[PDB]
């Protein structure tokens, strides 16, 4: 009974910041809920965990030799409302493998064996640019049924999240993922929430929730910490908890349905 | 039950009846084994040219191939220079399998090392794993030069060889005068011959790139001679001989014909002989460079020709008779000596065995396999024999060599029913002689198994193997051979008239059957 | 003497650097039988030292090379680039029985010939269309192993989807293999994924199925891979004792016999290193016994059939017994003809996991006296065992480097080594008689009794040939 | 006088963009310059060539067999003021290995004879997330010598700038490979221009120039055209000139030092 989402999207569409606050969001209500991220820069933990700088599980298998070495105590760690953290590591920019990182990670997690019976969901929070098999391993079998994609209404996110869908195709026939929703952040332009209606419809899913560009986010970011542990009263607190509550509440699951670069030059020419 | 007088090994210690009763036992409780009836309807379907339209139908199934990868070429080029070692940067067992297979094709020992890299390498990269490698490597071998390849682990990651070693070096691991050359040889590209040509061309760009400012073609009155992928031993050995021979001032560059030659005298020698490393720098002042390969020697080439400038000359392999003329004339013409009368006596003796040998060597059929230029060569001499190449494969050829062995059958008229074959393994030539019978087939040893194949059929369908090529295995010392020169045109003769006389004796043993035909003389 | 010994290994560790000296001081032991815990000696199961020339493989070698491909009726696919299936090609002396190409295909190499393109942009549907071509031209095959290279693991195919959706589609038994070589440090590695793998694919599929009939005396080897026949000697000795064999693992192995193995009443393992895995997770799931047996010269195998027949009735004991019996005076006369000429003599072991503590007792049954042992990649348990196995103030190397066991041989000066082709011609160029001990140097078998005196007249033979007295030329 | 650049920063900046209207402002100052894409979603010189894309380099290696049998015509194209284009290309996200093909496009447009066209400046786009040596292959030797970094005033934008001099210092010190600026978009966000001037004056770099958010960029990409074929007389189509200018002027070639998070923390009690 527990449910594997995960979090995709274009580089620098807030892809960490929505998915901490968002559990956050569901901690508050109280679920226990894991986050588990695949990027190799380790950012997915930071304002859960409120620190800088953790073990990752690559950098505790090279001092312990071996990841058949390794333990899951050394690379678990709690935060708040009882959200369990990890990060798969991974190398500096310019060398080595970071999908092998993620697979060798996500491997070890299901060896060893990380989700107890007790989680009610847990998440993936991946790389913005997938550009190989490791960055798709959240979302193979026996691993996260739920798919989101954070997107904006610019033709950045657009074609991305387009991309992202062609990507999750074949999955979708070998497998059982799905399309849970779309989620879009704001930048602000100009009739954005039509412009994603627009394009979830187009792929045959739903717009999960319009979460504005709000400043207090950057302010809570500076001291490593959610806006839900911020004073609680802004309202992007409760954005981000009916955000929650819709999440927990989703029942549509589709095969996405990628359209043609024609069909982005006219939904451009539409607003 | 075993004799102490007369101990059995498997063969025929396993044709006893005992054992024979276990094996029926086991068969008919355990193994759930297809009936035998079953068995020989498809083996006969798997005979047939159904069988075969199927087979050539094949687009991503390889079955038995017939090439290695690039590193495996790497390897056997970074062996011919004086106290060079073969240092990979990937994972262990790749450097495992190329010391077993060349242990067995040689039967000599093989030094190349590894820097193990692990799942954490690959993650992070081996940076420090080839820090680590190369002062461990210097510090315990001891080798004046290390040339490096890549594994298809350290090729898919993006291991910047050249910055790892210039790091290694400016953090002190190595000294800087230290020669670290290095190539890239992804073995999902070509194959084993591709991975020589890449460690050559980084050898002779580490040496002579940055030092081309006082060099003048000519000036040591000398021939660079590039080999490229050889595995016989005689015939460097027949290169040089044929130099010296002629007068011919050269420098055989990557020579391992000492490190797979080493004396049992009591000690083991790591090193032996080698190209030097002043013969290297000193190549670009050598009237010209003779490519001995040409066919897997191209980068080498398009180096050679747009650095050193030199006008590499368009010469086959020096095999058979005609070749081994126009390679000698050319040597003649780049270096001013006339040819000897010792040599044009060697032409005469060969000349005088092709008179002997055609009676028995018109009309054969044979299919062969191997690598471009030898393949190519033993065409070229079995079509100058009177001999018919019917089927010739050549899984690491591409189209251009597929239109130059086309060209070379079309001017002869022993070539009408010559096919090449590219891209092709070792289960399609089993098709194609299975529906196509020839005399016989010219390969390595894993056509072994294809004879096997036929003589399962009958003994009127058996298609006898002839060993020349590499990898050797059931055979010992055939690494000693020599196929280039006149020399080689003579071994390759001798062994194909004796493949053919055998066989017609061993078809003729028969007493008051086939007897009439067992001749004394042949 | 202890201190000679660790004076030679603190003279040879002295050329090393820091870190790559530090690390192999914990390599090389001297033995103390008394001691029971080998962790205070000596350190296993770690990454090799860059640069070294190690003996060691992949776990790729382990995997398919060692587990998988004995197994007859499947084919085995080495998923990737064209070297590995081509240098593993037929290099191990696994024995079978079969028609070659139809019913069989052991020395067979299936790959999928990777290039460029099918790393760039993935290999699953050239895995899907080279099974549709194995089964179109294979028909009689039992079944499909896609062993995977380097590249597959790094690039993150997904062969486990192709696998199921191709088993689904043409009900055959498609069994995926991560064996990746950069995975582990050794073959050890290798042979815990193959277990994993029969263990997830193979073993349980005649769970709900009582057809078989299942007499009190089965037995099941597991761990013998038939190198030059070996199996098949031990099979004959098993039988005769009264039991009934249903599987051997994997050397002349169907699958059928692997998936009738949770049936059977004892499991017999040769090779603990390469299969105790899967004899652990029998014993859990299905609660058949395992026990270790060793199969090498007379008094190990008469230890050994004792030890079996204990586990069964009356019956099988006495058929023991009379075994003994009728083999005692081949082994008789075949130690009388040659424990002269080889007494005495002393011998240095380099091998891989099991048989560097497996074959000592051999080599003691003719006079034979083991000075240095050591194994490519077994781990701190193998090395318990063999403490007690080998003498006082006796060399122990793990991972031992060319370096290492040339300066070792140049200082103990033993009469015979016995290791692998990458030392071979090394030794034999020193003027020491040299024995393949992966590959009995093409011969065999040496299991059981028939084995015992094939083992003997190898060792006489190289031992005592007169090419050792004639290295140095009369004039040098 | 070919130099050769390299974009860098974060996924979601505005490299593509940025870099493809600094081209269009240099081809129309009268320099030849060559675009080298070396992202597979293939997207870096759609604005140049009013194309979506033509060609990848992959694409046709793969449908004529082997890269060794491709032509240098067949897969570059030249589009407005003769920008010369070319485009690795790669697969569709969560399949296959595209650092593989980053690979084999630069050697085979160094094999072929690409960089031999008396050319200005060689530009090359790469994907902000470089996960492996495939995507730092365009740092490597005898490759783009300058390398500019465009990162707005965000935590992670300056994060990721950091840990990208952390990859570049590996390239530095073994190459002739230098830090020659840092490129400053824009998020409309109190105080950028301090503080990113900030950031270039403690980094040891220059701060090059700052573009402002204007809505004409995204104005013209729906008609795939470039700001300076859009309009060349609005406020922006000369802030690229002004860019242009000082890019082709820039000689501080400095090798980067990462900072530390706690002292940068105190530019944010600057602004
Ligand atoms: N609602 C918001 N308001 C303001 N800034 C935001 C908001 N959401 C995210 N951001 C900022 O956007 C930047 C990128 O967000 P984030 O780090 O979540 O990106 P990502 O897509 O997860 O990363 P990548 O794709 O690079 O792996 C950060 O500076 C973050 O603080
Ligand atoms: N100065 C600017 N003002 C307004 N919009 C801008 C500006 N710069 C870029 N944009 C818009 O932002 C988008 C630029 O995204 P772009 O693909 O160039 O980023 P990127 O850094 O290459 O991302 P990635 O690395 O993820 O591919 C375009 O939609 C463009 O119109
Ligand atoms: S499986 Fe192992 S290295 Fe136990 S990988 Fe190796 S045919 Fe050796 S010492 Mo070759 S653990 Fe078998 C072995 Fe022993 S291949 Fe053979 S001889 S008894
Ligand atoms: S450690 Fe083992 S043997 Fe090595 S690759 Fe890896 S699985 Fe295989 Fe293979 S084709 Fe050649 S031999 Fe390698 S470089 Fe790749
Ligand atoms: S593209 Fe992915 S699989 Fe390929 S090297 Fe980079 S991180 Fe590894
Ligand atoms: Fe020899
Ligand atoms: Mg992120
Ligand atoms: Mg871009």
């Amino acid at each position: 009974a527990m449910r594997q989402c995960a979090i995709y999207g274009k580089g620098g569409i807030g892809k960490s910041t929505t998915t901490q606050n968002l559990v956050a969001a569901l901690a508050e209500m109280g679920k226990k809920v894991m986050i588990v991220g695949c990027d190799p820069k380790a950012d997915s933990t930071r304002l859960i965990l409120h620190s800088k700088a953790q073990n990752t599980i690559m950098e505790m298998a090279a001092e312990a030799g071996t990841v058949e070495d390794l333990e899951l105590e050394d690379v678990l760690k709690a935060g708040y409302g009882g959200v369990k953290c990890v990060e798969s590591g991974g190398p500096e920019p310019g060398v080595g493998c970071a999908g092998r990182g993620v697979i060798t990670a996500i491997n070890f997690l299901e060896e060893e064996g990380a989700y107890e019976d007790d989680l009610d969901f847990v998440f993936y929070d991946v790389l913005g640019d997938v550009v190989c098999g490791g960055f798709a391993m959240p979302i193979r079998e026996n691993k996260a049924q739920e798919i989101y994609i954070v997107c904006s209404g610019e033709m950045m996110a657009m074609y991305a999240a387009n991309n992202i869908s062609k990507g999750i195709v074949k999955y979708a026939n070998s497998g059982s993922v799905r399309l849970g929703g779309l989620i879009c952040n704001s930048r602000n332009t100009d009739r954005e929430d039509e412009l994603i209606i627009a394009l979830a419809n187009k792929l045959g899913t739903q717009m999960i929730h319009f979460v504005p560009r709000d400043n207090v986010v950057q302010r809570a970011e500076i001291r490593r910490m959610t806006v839900i542990e911020y004073d609680p009263k802004a309202k992007q607190a409760d954005e981000y908890r009916a955000l929650a509550r819709k999440v927990v509440d989703n029942k549509l699951l589709v095969i996405p349905n990628p359209i043609t670069m024609d069909e982005l030059e006219e939904l451009l020419m539409e607003f | 039950s075993q004799q102490v007088d007369k101990i059995k090994a498997s063969y025929p210690l396993f044709l006893d009846q005992d054992y024979k009763d276990m094996l029926a036992k086991k068969r008919d409780g355990f193994e759930e084994k297809y009936p035998q009836d079953k068995i020989d309807e498809v083996f006969q379907w798997t005979t047939t040219k159904e069988y075969q339209e199927l087979n050539f139908q094949r687009e991503a199934l390889t079955v038995n191939p017939a090439k290695a990868c690039q590193p495996l070429g790497a390897v056997l080029c970074a062996l011919g220079f004086e106290k060079t070692m073969p240092y990979v940067h990937g994972s262990q067992g790749c450097v495992a399998y190329f010391r077993s297979y060349f242990n067995r094709h040689f039967r000599e020992p093989v030094s190349c090392v590894s820097d193990s890299m692990t799942e954490d390498a690959a993650v992070f990269g081996g940076q420090q794993n080839m820090k680590d490698g190369l002062q461990n490597c210097k510090a315990t071998y001891k080798p004046d030069m290390i040339a490096v390849s890549t594994t298809c682990m350290a090729e898919v990651i993006g291991d910047d060889l050249n910055a790892f070693i210039n790091n290694s070096k400016k953090e002190g691991f190595i000294p800087d005068e230290f020669p670290v050359p290095f190539a890239h040889t992804p073995s999902f590209v070509g194959s084993h011959v591709t991975g020589w040509d890449n460690m050559f061309e980084g050898i002779a760009r580490y040496f002579t790139l940055k030092s081309m400012d006082d060099k003048v073609v000519g000036s040591n009155k000398k021939i660079n001679i590039v080999p490229g992928f050889e595995t016989y031993l005689g015939n460097f050995r027949v290169i040089k001989r044929m130099l010296s021979e002629m007068g011919v001032g050269y420098s055989l560059l990557s020579d391992p014909e000492e490190v797979l030659d080493t004396p049992a005298d009591g000690q083991f020698r790591m090193y032996a002989g080698g190209t030097t490393q002043e013969e290297m720098k000193d190549a670009p002042n050598a009237l010209n460079t003779v490519l001995l390969q040409p066919w897997h020697l191209e980068k080498t080439k398009k180096f050679v020709e747009g650095t050193w400038k030199h006008e590499v000359p368009k010469l086959n392999i020096p095999m058979g008779l005609d070749w081994t003329d126009e390679f000698l004339m050319k040597v003649s013409e780049i270096s001013g000596q006339p040819i000897p009368a010792s040599l044009t006596k060697e032409r005469g003796r060969l000349v005088d065995m092709m008179t002997d040998s055609h009676t028995w060597l018109h009309g054969k059929r044979f299919a062969l396999w191997g690598d471009p230029d030898f393949v190519m060569g033993l065409v070229k001499f079995l079509l100058e024999l009177g001999c018919e190449p019917v089927h010739i494969l050549c899984h690491n050829g591409n189209k251009r060599w597929k239109k130059a062995v086309d060209a070379i059958l079309a001017a002869s008229p022993y070539g009408k029913n010559a096919t090449v074959y590219i891209g092709k393994d070792l289960w399609h030539l089993r098709s194609l002689v299975f529906t196509d019978k020839p005399d016989f087939m010219i390969g390595n040893s894993y056509g072994k198994f294809i004879q096997r194949d036929t003589l399962h059929k009958g003994k009127e369908f058996e298609v006898p193997l002839i060993r020349i090529g590499f990898p050797i295995f059931d055979r010992h010392h055939l690494h000693r051979s020599t196929t280039l020169g006149y020399e080689g045109a003579m071994q390759i003769l001798t062994t194909l008239v004796n493949s053919i006389l055998e066989r017609l004796d061993e078809e003729t043993r028969g007493m008051q059957a086939t007897d009439y035909n067992h001749d004394l003389v042949r | 003497s202890r201190e000679e010994v660790e004076s030679l290994i603190q003279e040879v560790l002295e050329v090393y650097p820091e870190k790559a000296r530090k690390d192999r001081n914990k390599h090389l032991a001297v033995n103390d039988p008394a001691v029971t815990q080998s962790k205070k000696c000596i350190i296993s199961n770690k990454k090799s030292q860059p640069g070294l020339m190690t003996i060691r493989g992949c776990a790729y070698a382990g995997s398919k090379g060692v587990v998988w491909g004995p197994i007859k009726d499947m084919i085995h696919i080495s998923h990737g680039p064209v070297g590995c299936g081509q240098y593993s090609r037929a290099g191990r002396r696994n024995y079978y029985i079969g028609t070659t190409g139809v019913n069989a295909f052991v020395t067979m190499n299936f790959t999928s010939d990777f290039q460029e393109k099918d790393i760039v942009f993935g290999g699953d549907k050239k895995l899907a269309k080279l099974i549709d071509e194995v089964e179109t031209l294979f028909p009689l095959n039992k079944g499909i192993s896609v062993q995977s290279e380097c590249p597959i693991g790094l690039i993150g195919d997904d062969i486990e989807s192709v696998s199921k959706v191709k088993g689904a589609e043409l009900s055959k038994t498609i069994v995926p293999v991560r064996c990746e070589g950069f995975r582990g440090v050794s073959q050890s590695l290798g042979h815990h994924i193959a277990n994993d793998a029969v263990r997830d694919w193979v073993l349980g599929k005649r769970d709900e199925d009582t057809t078989f009939a299942s007499t009190p005396y089965d037995v099941a080897i597991i761990g013998d891979y038939n190198i030059g026949g070996d199996a098949w000697s031990s099979r004959i000795l098993l039988e005769e004792m009264g039991l009934r064999c249903v599987a051997q693992w994997s050397g002349d192995g169907s699958i059928s016999e692997i998936e009738l193995t949770p049936k059977v009443k004892l499991n017999l393992v040769h090779c603990y290193r390469s299969m105790n895995y899967i004899s652990r997770h029998m014993e859990e799931k299905y609660g058949i016994p395992w026990m270790e047996y060793n199969f090498f010269g007379p008094t190990k195998t008469i230890e050994s059939l004792r030890a079996i027949a204990a586990k069964f009735d009356e019956s099988i004991q006495k058929k023991c017994e009379e075994v003994i019996a009728k083999y005692k005076p081949e082994w008789e006369a075949v130690v009388a003809k040659y424990r002269p000429r080889l007494e005495g003599k002393r011998v240095m072991l380099y091998i891989g996991g099991l048989r560097p503590r497996h074959v000592i007792g051999a080599y003691e049954d003719l006079g034979m006296e083991v000075v240095g042992t050591g194994y490519e990649f077994a781990h701190n348990d193998d090395y318990d065992r063999t403490m007690k196995e080998m003498g006082d103030s006796t060399l122990l190397y793990d991972d031992v480097t060319g370096y290492e066991f040339e300066e070792f041989v140049k200082r103990i000066k033993p009469d015979l080594i016995g290791s692998g082709i990458k030392e071979k011609f090394i030794f034999q160029k020193m003027g020491i008689p040299f024995r393949e001990m992966h590959s009995w140097d093409y011969s065999g078998p040496y299991h059981g009794f028939d084995g015992f005196a094939i083992f003997a007249r190898d060792m006489d033979m190289t031992l005592n040939n007169p090419c050792w007295k004639k290295l140095q030329a009369p004039w040098e």
